[PDB]
RNA sequence: GCUCGCUUCG
């Protein structure tokens, strides 16, 4: 897809074994890689692959409250009942900057 | 063809050199450059086309035929093999292309696209076929794969 | 052979030798003139309308150009398509009702086209 | 390129205008010629020309197979039938050129003979192609047919009288349908007997060789003087043209050739409407140097009034009666009436205030726009000007024609005044 | 992938001609399994590869050469007491092209397929001169059927299999050593295998039908599984092998290569249901009911 | 309906029975007249085509005709007596649109900028795409299915269209035609037409040697057999002869001539013979066997995709068919019922006028402009997909659809060989605009700057050919025709001689065609590989003004624009001046043309007045198009096609079924000049927004976009749509009604 | 894509939002971008376009300038209320009992 | 090569008469002796030399 | 409601 007018369908199962059969052999957790040469198809994509470039590159350099904002981003959902564990700066005497 | 040939190898040299030195030009930074990098979207040949200059416009991996008599069209010469009157784009998308190479930009954007509607069909096709063949068969559990008689 | 041009030809038939030669000459449909008291109309003036004597002078001008001044309008004469089969010119004469004459008057070999000159009428007026 | 030499003159010849054939053989070379070939005959028609030469072949020479020759002899003609033969003895001795005719009229074809000096010149009355006729196998297929119906009738030894008598089978002569009946007439049977109605003339053979070729070539010439002036062929080429090439038969819609085709009131009348602003010399210009000054001075006084030197067309001509706006609707006198106030405006000052006018008027902006734009031009800081530049000259060339317009723009202005109330 | 192959060009596999079809009409081709493909490829591997005098020397041998390729002239001379067709070999082409050429060998070319010459028509005067004297036959044929044979004469072979279109020298670059192999655009495996000088061990060829009838089932197999292999890797993409195996293995498990059409999955699949499902239903249906085939649910 | 329709009546002005002769009908003048509504009593009344949209009626006027026939054998006239109804197009020359002001329009409740040209049936709008298809009467050599290289042409007249080929199966070339049981030698039909010497059609076919070592086989095969004569290859054609089913009437030996009339009508119809006179066709396949021959060496194969040898029929030639056949079948219909009722009914004189039944042709027209498929039985033409309903979606929806143009292959397979984009499109067809889709490269739209030629009379033309040294082909053989010097001239197909120096001729013939006394739009083109002069006058070719250049100098220059500026002259004084003229796709071939100024050199012929002209109605919204790619271009078309906007002035009191309105619509802020020529900046499809280029909140990964709040709130993009709910209350036969 | 004349298009309808003015994006010509660069830096604005711009979330500058500009955006008849379809039971077809 | 009677134009065979070989017409008793040796070249192209790829 | 055609959509 897209995302340019896409028009896609959506079926309901009325069977509680079509709806097991489902979640289970076609479960989106289990079909990551496709059985043509067992390569991942579910990946980072556009604006994924740019956003974790840029924020991975050496000139990158956070200080505590931007780390901590972007870290807690994603502490959402099922990642609301983990701890943080806010990993050691790298540079501390200077100034106390996050990579 | 040994003309053709190397004409299409002195326009390739004049893209790729023309490409290097863009991409060697240009500061680090740059959205375009940065998006080829990292492979989300684009390459440095479409970085070299959209800002250096546009490669050979190849229609069914050869240059532009000729459609009216001994020339491809009326405003060049007879008989004429130079590259900017066979299909060759000396300007950038960012300079602006003239008419002859616009044409011919187009025929190859129109060639792409029937292509892809031929293979669309003839693909279906085939996939019908393979799946209506293969269908039957199964992995049992002797590790023996068996039809379904 | 290589291809002649009609003043190298007139040149050779005059210079070169004196014998005469047959010609076939292509006229235009409508010649540059009228038909003398011929019961009209702005109709076609073709040769039988036209009384003897001298009608036109031929002009060889230099560079190869050969025109028919037939007047006050000056027409071109060009060599037409090369004739290898034979080319009888006879004369077919029925003196008698019953009884008639074919003279074989002579050969065809060459033929010339007249054209009028349509650049000289158009920049004329 | 002058003529430099060969000034060849051209004679014309009537002697053999009607007696004069071209006879051209397309499967015969140049090279090869019927000069030593004895004819024999030669079929003709007077109208519908179609030639048929019969001519006579050698035997004796090794060139012709006698075996052969006996062969079709006896497959064209009978056994010793000798009544309608197509060969006198038993070997194929004469043959049969026929002609087809290349076009009906050859009145632009003309023979040339060429002396030195002159060229004269002969029309030809018809001109035929002459071919190798394939004749004599039709008849050896008729005569095969006959023998087969004799050998079917030969089947029994003695026949006997076979009571066949011809029952009276007279066909209706059926009222026959206008289409079939055409058919009938543009069949190819039809047309061939048609010709063949036509009697057959016989002519003797006269070879180049003869004394008689030589004696008749010299009716090609015409007796006359050297230099003659011929009365007819003095047509001028602007004549020449018009023979050789005989006729068929928004408000520019007319061409520049159509107006200079209509009279010069109505050139004038739908040049002003066309442009509606211009001087008087590139009217002049345009109508032409060989059309009189006072002429158009008049045409133009008529549909034209001067401002600042120049020509403006008059309103009532753009918006006739009839007419309305085109963007609002009003009737075409208050668009008169605005160009008028407007003109004058133009006539007082060089510059026009378009507000002032849009509030005099009471008009829409866009009717005092269009009035503007076929007589201004914007200008910044300044509003809108006069397109042409004040022309003098004409103004003191003609100063009885600057007083008549300085008349016409007081009664304009009082007419204005009193409508406007200004 | 036959949805993500571009069918591109300009692909002519290092040789820069030589078209060959590669894409979703060569996935077609070798699924279809025709006895005829389009543009047949042999690979011919050569005892001798690094020599090119042994190259060109098969390669003529294994080529077909017409009569007109290698006769300078070939004029019908009229004389007096008889009439006859003269063919002048040119010897310095022969020995140009290396090919085992002589009068004797044209002359046995001859008299094979041609209106049934006799041997004592054809004859030789010169170490590269061939008259042939042709007879009216009588059917139909008098002596103006000289004409005929001017049709036709050059258009004899003379050395080389008749299958066998064009054959090239391909050669291999490689920093070790650089060898010599056979590219041949015919369609006899067996001819070319059986050639003197041809390394008939490893010789493979495109055209799955002849590698079946000549080579086994087995051979079949693996060449298709090449073949769609080498088809795939021509676009850039990959597909496991099993895939191909399990394809290739289906294709020849009855011992003949059966392709996907409606035929050759007729001749593999039994039930009545299907058959009609993917093609000629009306048939199908009313064939089963004449023999009333009973069709299971397996 | 102004001159064809006059001419159609005059081919059928009389029409009479077998039965009872000396009775006629006969036809003096018939009249279209205005537009009018039947709605009243046995009165007309005039109708605005709004009117006719909302009434769900049709916008049409009547077709009468005034007569004189005999009832009792004593002449009756009528003066005006209607015979139809012929739907009247939109802004034509009785339309009640044209001559109008747009206050006028205002009053009629029509669109000022309405483009217009389309018919209105039952409330329903209908446009007549533009036919593409082959020119007729000419040779094409192609290949077969298996290699061979044969020969094509269509011979098509006004009356019969007949396909003849020529094939090379076994090195010897047969004829084909579905006249004949079994394709027959070549040489066997050349001594059944007339030249019955070998040497003769050796001469016609060519002298060169490889050509007599190609055609000595099909003499061999002729000598095989005994055809020698004229009568032997007539009768052995008759015996290749079918009879049509038992045709009606006493053959009474008709082999021979059945042959020699399939001979001379029926085999190439476009070459007439004069009085059963086959010179002209045998030079005619003399030529077509020499093409075949030179053709069978390199492979110079001609191309069906190049639009030099395409045709464009546009709604006229279409309507004027299908008049001709519903005209032909009323009087053949007229024709039986004064057979059937004069003979047998009284001494009450039968008149046609109680026949004359009116709804005929009326419901023909309705119907096949409505469905859109038409049936020609006698022209055996079956096409479907003519007519399609008008667009509204925007106002560039339907100016870009009123420029269409469908192809004669009627997309239902992967040809893939007329969908590519050909050089010999330029100028004419929009490189760009093409629908995006399985419709992709069939569905094409004409160029800012093109015209469509008409016919002409073609008399001139013969005329200036004859007076110009063009020599007649029946005074000599078929081996001037093998000469290298020697060029023919044809003209529409019809071979209309040899010259000499084609250069001279060519320039003359273009010399008198700017000077005005030949047609403009008659084309004059030159082949060099086959040394022929092609002539075209017949209709439907596409023609492009160009700006004479004559020694390195435009002949137009700041002069004429200033004067054409001011108003002194229009684009006719231009045309006339000898200073732009219109160029033919085949005369363009020949011809040097250059884009720019700077571009000209030596050998210029013409210059290009702009080149964004080149660019269609549809491709010229897009703003620096040529930074661009191709299928980009192609998306934006496929969507301005589909673009949200006004659609006219009279939008509110239009009801259609589906209507899509923007809320507040703005110009845009980068136009092209072309947008300022179709008045789009009036009728905008779109609004200016400030957009910003950058990636937020990972809600635009591909191709989305975010929009804003407070702007959406504002009414940024806010849209209308209506749509129509109809319903009927009719009476029935009964004399009850809904209510 | 390679789109650079949406780029062009956007900075010439800047330049003239700026100074009033319609500019031509005619094919094979129009306004150039040196002239709209000059229009551009008159006003006082960027001669790229680029503008210095700070996050409306975090309320802090952005690292990278943005493109901004007036883009003629035009709106499709394809909407989402009128091709979202959802299917109850519902009616059948008299032939085959199916949707 | 190709060779026409020039009585009737019709293409001309070899045949072999009483005497010698002769060219011939089918319909007519025209005939034509050999006196000395006629040829006709055609000069077929030389299969070029091809050259190893690679 | 059946059919067909056009049209779009990805
Ligand atoms: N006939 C069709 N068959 C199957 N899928 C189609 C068809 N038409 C469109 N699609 C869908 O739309 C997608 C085609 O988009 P794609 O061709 O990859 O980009 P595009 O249309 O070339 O866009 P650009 O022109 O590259 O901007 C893929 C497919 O799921
Ligand atoms: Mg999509
Ligand atoms: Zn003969």
């Amino acid at each position: 897809a897209d995302f340019d007018g896409d028009e896609m369908n959506l079926h309901l199962p009325q069977t509680e074994e079509a709806k097991a059969e489902a979640l289970v052999l076609m479960g989106t957790k289990a079909n990551l890689v496709t059985p043509r040469n067992g390569e991942p198809l579910i990946a980072a994509i556009q604006d994924f692959l740019t956003g974790a470039y840029l924020l991975t590159l050496k000139d990158t350099f956070f200080d505590r409250a931007k780390a901590c904002q972007i870290i807690a981003s994603i502490l959402v959902g099922k990642d609301e009942k983990i701890k943080v564990r806010l990993p050691p700066p790298t540079i501390l005497k200077p100034v106390t900057l996050w990579t | 063809e040994t003309l053709e040939a190397l004409i299409l190898k002195e326009l390739s040299v004049i893209r790729d050199h023309a490409g290097s030195a863009c991409l060697r030009e240009l500061d680090k930074s740059n959205s375009p450059l940065t998006m080829a990098l990292c492979g989300s979207k684009g390459s440095f040949i479409n970085i070299s086309q959209m800002i250096a200059c546009v490669g050979q416009q190849a229609i069914s991996g050869s240059r532009v035929p000729d459609g009216f008599e001994n020339r491809s069209l009326p405003h060049f010469e007879k008989h004429s093999k130079l590259p900017a009157a066979k299909g060759f784009v000396a300007n950038s998308f960012y300079s602006g292309l003239t008419p002859t190479e616009f044409f011919f930009h187009t025929m190859a954007g129109r060639e792409g696209l029937v292509d892809t509607a031929v293979k669309t069909a003839e693909t279906g096709y085939m996939q019908r076929r393979l799946v209506k063949s293969l269908e039957d068969l199964c992995s049992q559990y002797d590790l023996t794969v068996r039809s379904s008689t | 052979l290589p291809k002649d041009v009609s003043v190298a030809e007139l040149l050779r038939e005059l210079s070169l030798t004196k014998e005469e030669e047959l010609l076939f000459l292509q006229l235009p449909d409508t010649l540059p003139g009228q038909p003398p008291t011929q019961d009209i109309a702005e109709n076609a003036c073709t040769l039988a309308d036209l009384t003897e004597g001298q009608v036109g002078k031929l002009l060889i001008r230099k560079s190869g150009r050969v025109q028919l001044l037939l007047g006050k309008v000056t027409l071109d004469v060009t060599m037409g398509t090369a004739c290898s089969f034979l080319q009888e010119l006879v004369s077919v004469g029925l003196g008698d009702s019953r009884t008639g004459e074919m003279t074989v008057l002579g050969h065809v070999k060459h033929k010339l086209v007249c054209s009028p000159d349509f650049e000289s009428l158009l920049d004329h007026k | 390129d002058d003529p430099v030499v060969q000034e060849i003159d051209v004679y014309l010849a009537k002697s053999l205008a009607e007696k004069l054939y071209l006879f051209q053989y397309p499967v015969r070379p140049a090279s090869m010629t019927y000069d030593d070939i004895p004819h024999l005959s030669a079929k003709i028609k007077p109208k519908q020309q179609k030639v048929e030469l019969e001519m006579a072949i050698d035997t004796l020479n090794p060139n012709y197979c006698r075996s052969k020759g006996e062969q079709i002899a006896l497959n064209v003609d009978g056994a010793c039938a000798d009544e309608t033969s197509t060969y006198s003895s038993k070997l194929m001795d004469k043959q049969t050129f026929c002609s087809s005719q290349t076009t009906s009229n050859t009145s632009r074809y003309a023979a040339a003979l060429y002396r030195q000096g002159e060229l004269h010149l002969t029309p030809l009355h018809g001109i035929l192609q002459l071919r190798p006729s394939f004749s004599y196998l039709d008849k050896a297929d008729a005569k095969h047919r006959e023998r087969e119906a004799a050998n079917e009738a030969g089947d029994s030894s003695q026949d006997e009288a076979e009571d066949d008598v011809k029952q009276i089978t007279v066909r209706f002569s059926r009222p026959e349908s206008e289409q079939a009946r055409q058919r009938r007439v543009q069949s190819y049977e039809f047309l061939q007997k048609k010709h063949a109605e036509e009697p057959w003339v016989h002519l003797h053979y006269y070879g180049l060789r003869d004394s008689r070729s030589e004696h008749e070539r010299q009716y090609l010439l015409c007796p006359g003087s050297s230099g003659v002036e011929n009365t007819e062929l003095v047509k001028s080429p602007s004549e020449y043209l018009m023979m050789l090439m005989p006729p068929s038969q928004p408000s520019n819609v007319l061409s520049m050739a159509q107006l200079r085709t209509l009279p010069l009131a109505d050139q004038i009348k739908i040049l002003m409407k066309n442009v509606k602003v211009m001087p008087f010399a590139n009217l002049m210009s345009l109508l032409g140097p060989s059309i009189d000054s006072v002429a158009v001075l008049r045409g133009i006084q008529k549909v034209a009034m001067l401002v600042q030197g120049n020509w403006v067309v008059k309103s009532d001509i753009l918006y006739p009666k009839d007419s309305s706006s085109p963007h609002s609707g009003v009737p075409a006198e208050v668009l008169c009436r605005g160009r008028d106030f407007v003109m004058w405006k133009f006539t007082q000052s060089r510059w026009v205030v378009r507000k002032e006018v849009a509030t005099v008027t009471k008009l829409c902006a866009e009717d005092v726009k269009d009035f503007l734009e076929h007589m201004a031009v914007v200008r910044i800081n300044k509003g809108w000007e006069f397109i042409l530049p004040y022309d003098g000259e004409f103004i003191k060339k003609h100063p009885d024609v600057v007083q008549r317009q300085h008349m016409l723009w007081t009664g304009i202005q009082a007419k204005l005044e009193k409508v406007y109330n200004l | 992938p036959g949805t993500q192959m571009t069918l591109k060009t300009f692909h002519f596999a290092g040789v820069a001609s030589m078209n060959i079809t590669l894409g979703v009409p060569r996935i077609k081709e070798i699924i279809n399994a025709s006895k005829a493909i389009s543009t047949p490829i042999i690979t011919a591997q050569l005892d001798k590869d690094d020599d090119a005098d042994y190259a060109r020397l098969v390669k003529g041998r294994i080529e077909k050469t017409l009569l007109g390729e290698i006769s300078e002239y070939i004029e019908e001379v009229f004389l007096p007491d008889d009439c006859f067709i003269l063919v002048k070999l040119s010897l310095e082409r022969i020995r140009l092209l290396r090919l085992e050429v002589n009068a004797e060998t044209v002359r046995y070319s001859i008299c094979t397929s041609k209106l049934r010459v006799k041997p004592g028509d054809v004859a030789v005067h010169g170490e590269a001169v061939v008259c042939v004297t042709p007879r009216e036959n009588s059917k139909s044929s008098m002596y103006y059927v000289l004409q005929f044979l001017k049709e036709d004469l050059p258009k004899v072979v003379v050395q080389g299999i008749p299958e066998v279109s064009r054959a090239v020298i391909h050669i291999d670059e490689q920093s070790g050593k650089e060898k010599y192999k056979l590219l041949v655009e015919g369609d006899n495996l067996r001819a070319v295998m059986a050639t003197h000088g041809v390394k008939g061990t490893r010789t493979t060829s495109n055209n799955t039908y002849e590698v079946e009838k000549t080579l086994g089932i087995e051979a079949a197999r693996t060449t298709i599984i090449n073949e769609i292999q080498y088809t795939m890797v021509n676009h850039g993409m990959s597909i496991d092998r099993r895939h191909v195996m399990l394809l290739s293995d289906l294709m020849t498990y009855k011992g003949e290569v059966l392709g996907i059409t409606r035929f050759g999955l007729a001749k593999m699949k039994e039930s009545v249901l299907m058959l009609a499902s993917f093609e000629k239903t009306a048939d199908h249906l009313f064939d089963a009911a004449y023999f009333g085939q009973k069709d299971s649910v397996c | 309906i102004n001159v064809e329709i006059k001419k159609i009546m005059k081919a059928n002005e009389k029409v009479t029975s077998d039965a009872d002769p000396m009775w006629y009908l006969k036809y003096l003048n018939i009249y279209v007249g205005l537009p009018d509504v039947e709605e009243s009593f046995n009165v007309t009344r005039p109708v605005s085509p709004h009117e006719c949209r909302l009434r769900d009626m049709t916008y049409s006027a009547p077709i009468t005709v005034d007569i004189e026939y005999t009832r009792g054998s004593q002449r009756i006239i009528r003066n005006a007596l209607p015979i139809g109804r012929m739907p009247i197009m939109l802004r034509s020359s009785n339309c009640v649109l044209t001559g109008k002001t747009p206050a006028e329009f205002a009053k009629l409740n029509e669109c000022p900028l309405d483009p217009g040209g389309y018919f209105i049936v039952k409330g329903v709008e209908k446009v007549i795409l533009i036919q593409e298809q082959l020119s007729k009467n000419r040779i094409i050599v192609e290949a077969d299915r298996k290699g061979a290289v044969g020969a094509s042409v269509t011979s098509s007249t006004h009356e019969k269209k007949s396909r003849t080929n020529m094939a090379v199966k076994q090195g010897r070339f047969y004829l084909r035609h579905n006249t004949l049981s079994e394709d027959i030698p070549i040489v066997i039909i050349f001594k059944a037409m007339g030249v019955e010497s070998d040497q003769e059609i050796v001469q016609m076919i060519g002298t060169e040697e490889h050509v007599m070592a190609a055609f000595g086989p099909s003499l061999e095969e002729c000598q095989k057999a005994q055809i020698f004569t004229q009568m032997q290859a007539l009768k052995y054609i008759g015996n290749k002869v079918r009879r049509q089913r038992m045709w009606g009437g006493g053959p009474k030996k008709t082999k021979i001539e059945e042959a020699r009339e399939l001979l001379a009508s029926t085999i190439l119809t476009h070459v007439p013979v004069k009085e059963f006179n086959f010179r002209a066709k045998c030079i005619y396949t003399a030529v077509m066997v020499r093409r075949v021959i030179l053709a069978q060496g390199d492979n110079k194969v001609d191309d069906r995709d190049y639009y030099g040898n395409k045709r464009l029929e546009l709604a006229g030639q279409l309507l004027s068919l299908l008049f001709e056949d519903l005209f032909k079948k009323f009087n053949s219909e007229m024709k039986k019922i004064a057979d059937q009722v004069i003979p047998k009914q009284r001494a009450a004189q039968f008149d046609v006028v109680k026949h004359m039944r009116q709804d005929q042709i009326t419901n023909g027209m309705v119907n096949a402009i409505s469905t859109g498929n038409w049936s020609l039985k006698r022209f055996k033409m079956d096409r479907q997909g003519v007519t399609q309903v008008l667009s509204r979606l925007s106002y560039i929806s339907a100016l870009g659809m009123m420029t269409r143009i469908s192809s004669q292959f009627e997309k239902t397979r992967k040809v893939s060989g007329p969908r590519s984009l050909q050089p010999s499109q330029w100028g004419m067809l929009c490189p760009s605009d093409t629908p995006e889709g399985e419709a992709c490269g069939l569905v094409k739209n004409l160029a800012l700057m093109t015209h469509i030629t008409t016919d002409m009379e073609d008399g001139p033309i013969v005329k200036l050919a004859s007076n110009l040294g063009v020599e007649d082909v029946n005074l000599l053989c078929g081996e001037e025709l093998s000469y290298p010097n020697v060029f023919l001239v044809f003209l529409n197909g019809n071979i209309l001689g040899v010259i000499r120096d084609h250069k001279k001729l060519v320039n003359t013939f273009r010399l008198m065609r700017r000077a005005g006394y030949i047609n403009e739009f008659v084309s004059i083109s030159t082949n060099l590989t086959d040394r022929c002069v092609y002539i075209s006058s017949d209709g439907g070719r596409l023609c492009r003004p160009y700006i004479i250049v004559k020694k390195q100098k435009p002949a137009v220059t700041n002069k004429h624009m200033e004067e054409l500026a001011q108003g002194y002259r229009n684009f006719e004084d231009f045309l006339h001046e000898s200073l732009v003229e219109y160029l033919d796709v085949n005369e363009e071939n020949d011809c040097n043309i250059a884009l720019y100024e700077h571009t000209i050199n030596k050998d210029t012929t013409h210059l290009e007045i702009e080149p964004f002209t080149l660019l269609g109605v549809c491709a010229g919204l897009i703003p620096y198009p040529h930074h661009n790619q191709s299928p980009r271009n192609t998306y934006q078309c496929a969507m301005g096609k589909q673009a949200m906007g006004t659609i006219g002035y009279n939008q509110r009191n239009r009801i259609d079924t589906l209507m899509y309105l923007l809320a507040y619509p703005q110009k845009p802020m980068v136009k092209t000049k072309t947008i300022e020529l179709i008045e789009f900046e009036k009728l905008p499809a779109g609004q200016n927004a400030t957009v910003a280029v950058m990636s937020y909140s990972g809600y635009d990964i591909e191709d989305a976009l975010v929009l804003n709040k407070a702007s959406l709130d504002r009414g940024f993009g806010r849209c209308l749509v209506y749509k129509n709910a109809k319903c009927t209350l009719k009476r029935y036969t009964n004399q009850t009604f809904d209510k | 894509r390679m789109t650079v004349g949406k780029l062009i298009e956007l900075l010439a309808g800047k330049a003239g939002v700026l100074d009033g003015r319609f500019h031509y994006g005619t094919a094979f010509g129009g306004s150039k971008v040196k002239d709209v660069c000059e229009d551009l830096v008159r006003h006082g604005y960027n001669y790229l376009g680029k503008d210095y711009v700070t996050s409306g979330i975090t309320g802090e500058p952005l690292e990278a300038y943005i493109y901004f500009g007036p883009v003629y955006y035009q709106k499709l008849k394809h909407m989402v209320l009128d091709k979202m379809h959802a299917r109850a039971r519902g009616p059948r077809a008299v032939l085959t009992r199916q949707p | 090569m190709l060779l026409f009677c020039p009585g009737c134009g019709n293409g001309l065979i070899v045949e072999e008469g009483q005497r010698c070989h002769r060219f011939a017409c089918n319909t007519c008793p025209y005939v034509h002796n050999i006196t000395r040796k006629v040829t006709n070249r055609k000069y077929p192209k030389l299969k070029e030399v091809d050259d190893v790829l690679g």
